């Protein structure tokens, strides 16, 4: 006696309500690789909530992980990492771009430790959240990959950045007398509109403000070191005058970070150096007392840079005087107990170790949904 | 952006308050753990008087002589001056007119000139009595008044008040 099946009865799926999960056909996959990741274009994203391509890619990433498909969780994420990577190759000069992706693959990152499951990462999750946790699949080994990719990308972020303000800073910090009684060009408005658009940029794309204030603070530290740089080499601009100029320009860069809030970055520690040598300049240069308060102030400058620019020093009234060769040697000796580096220029590609937040958010799975404009209509709620 | 931009230096001895005076006028910060100036630093502020922008561009200078710019030149061009002395040390009132020869040996002539007695909080160590600088501002040519810093009594006043009478010379 037997069965084949027959009213020939099959298997139908429960109606539930949006259970926040997004799933697709394995032959459509490159489909949605390429309108979530390659051509996609940051500004198409104007007006959702930012990060809303990682909330995604994790929706699709959960529904796999419920249907116990190990192929589509592997496939999706190897996918979408070298997907990401190829924008980022094509876009290597694109501030926006690579501003766009890092701030995706970091929430992209919080998501799948948010939901990992490890109730390490869960302790600010609400019951509706800890419900849309992978089940069955731990990704630690992707997270890993994913570490490595964000700070691929934030050096990219980095080189970026630098590449646009090196051309300005000497000009604007040093070549360009702006305040009164101290007697291809930028200003110094300039470098702030441009620090500006970089700002709004990563703000608008949602980018932890950790990281943020890190950009900045290693912005600040090349121009302290450009500006210094270019100063240990030249008499012409080693003059009282400069120091209050550079003074000045230094207080700009700091009121601007104020008005940002991004005064705690660490950004205007970064430029103690230079601070201290606009100081060094202004200050008197002839007794053993000058020595010793020049020493005392000068904390942040190395001995070989100190002297460097009391040897460039130039008066430009003839009622001034070079400093002697005997208060040089008096710092001279007055600096022995010092350990300083052996170069006299400051590295101004040195790279602060960035440290990445992990920033879980309030934001419900069920409670998402794509908008038409991606053109991922061929992705089906669940 | 602004209609005019008023340089204002503040002098007088270390340790009275003026770079609380700016940081108080300037973004309502005072610090009572205040690193001495070294040379000459700046901070800025734009208000409206006769419903215009005024910038008060505010250089900060060294009370200590180890720590002084080598030259008062950079005077030149100020239009405002703030001098001040702490109502509790006398000799930092003494020391005004020694500063206020220096000022006028390097400034303009129409510089607008305000005594400022600071830390008018700490009334019960008082050593200049009001009357006393009062006198001698006004034999001075000087306006006069008394602030905190600390508790911010009349410093927005003592700026304002400046600001606007440069405002009325210069416009
Ligand atoms: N009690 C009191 N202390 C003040 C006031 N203004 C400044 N100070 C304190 O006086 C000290 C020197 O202040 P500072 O602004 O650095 O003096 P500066 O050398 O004139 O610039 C610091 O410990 C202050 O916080 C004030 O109005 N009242
Ligand atoms: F800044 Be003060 F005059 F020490
Ligand atoms: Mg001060």
């Amino acid at each position: 006696l037997y069965f084949q099946g027959a009213m020939q009865v099959t298997v139908q799926r429960k109606e539930k309500d949006f259970q926040g999960m997004l799933e697709y056909h394995k032959e459509d996959e490159a489909l949605l690789i390429r309108n979530l990741v390659t051509d996609l274009k940051p500004q198409m994203l104007s007006g959702t909530v930012p990060c809303l391509p990682a909330y995604i890619l994790y929706m699709c990433i959960r529904h796999a992980d419920y249907t116990n498909d190990d192929l589509k969780v592997h496939s999706l994420l190897t996918s979408t990492i070298n997907g990401i990577k190829k924008v980022l190759k094509k876009h290597n000069d694109d501030f926006e771009m690579t501003s766009f992706w890092l701030s995706n693959t970091c929430r992209l990152l919080h998501c799948l430790k948010q939901y990992s499951g490890d109730e390490g990462f869960m302790t600010q999750n609400t019951a509706k959240q800890n419900e849309h946790c992978l089940k069955n699949f731990d990704l630690t080994e992707y997270r890993q990959v994913l570490s490595d990719l964000s700070i691929q990308i934030y050096q990219q972020l980095i080189k970026i950045a630098e590449g646009v303000l090196q051309p300005m800073i000497v000009s604007a910090m040093l070549e360009n007398e702006s305040i009164q009684g101290l007697s291809n060009s930028y200003c110094l408005e300039a470098i702030i509109r441009q620090m500006n658009a970089f700002h709004t940029v990563m703000c608008d794309q949602g980018l932890d403000p950790e990281i943020i204030l890190q950009v900045f603070k290693q912005l600040f530290y090349m121009i302290n070191a450009v500006t210094l740089n270019n100063l240990l080499l030249r008499k012409d601009v080693c003059s009282w005058s400069t120091g209050m100029q550079l003074r000045y320009n230094i207080s700009q860069l700091e009121e601007w970070l104020r008005g940002r809030n991004l005064h705690q970055s660490g950004a205007v520690q970064t430029m103690e150096p230079l601070i201290q040598a606009a100081q060094l300049l202004q200050l008197k240069k002839k007794t053993q007392e000058d020595a010793e308060a020049i020493c005392s102030l000068c904390t942040s400058l190395s001995t070989q840079q100190i002297v460097k620019i009391l040897n460039l020093y130039t008066p430009l009234n003839e009622f001034e005087e070079r400093v002697t060769v005997a208060f040089i040697r008096t710092i001279q000796a007055q600096l022995q107990e010092r350990n300083d580096p052996q170069q006299l220029l400051l590295d101004a590609k040195h790279m602060f170790p960035v440290l990445f937040p992990f920033n879980p958010s309030s934001l419900t799975m069920d409670s998402i949904h794509i908008p038409a404009c991606l053109n991922l209509e061929f992705l089906n709620e669940v | 952006e602004y209609d005019y931009l008023f340089k204002v230096v503040l002098i007088g001895d270390s340790g009275v308050g003026k770079s609380n005076l700016l940081s108080r006028f300037t973004r309502n910060e005072f610090n009572l753990e205040s690193k001495s100036t070294i040379g000459v630093e700046f901070a800025t502020r734009s208000i409206q008087v006769d419903g215009k922008t005024i910038k008060a561009q505010i250089w900060d200078t060294a009370g200590q002589e180890r720590y002084r710019a080598i030259t008062s030149a950079y005077y030149r061009g100020a239009v405002g001056a703030l001098l001040v002395y702490d109502i509790a040390k006398h000799l930092t009132y003494e020391n005004v007119e020694r500063w206020l020869k220096e000022l006028r040996d390097h400034a303009d002539s129409n510089i607008v000139i305000m005594l400022v007695g600071n830390k008018s909080d700490l009334r019960h160590l008082r050593a200049v009595p009001t009357d006393e600088a009062r006198a001698f501002a006004e034999k001075n040519g000087l306006s006069f008044i008394e602030t905190s810093a600390l508790d911010s009594t009349n410093v927005e006043a003592a700026f304002q008040t400046i600001l606007t009478e440069i405002y009325r010379i210069v416009s």
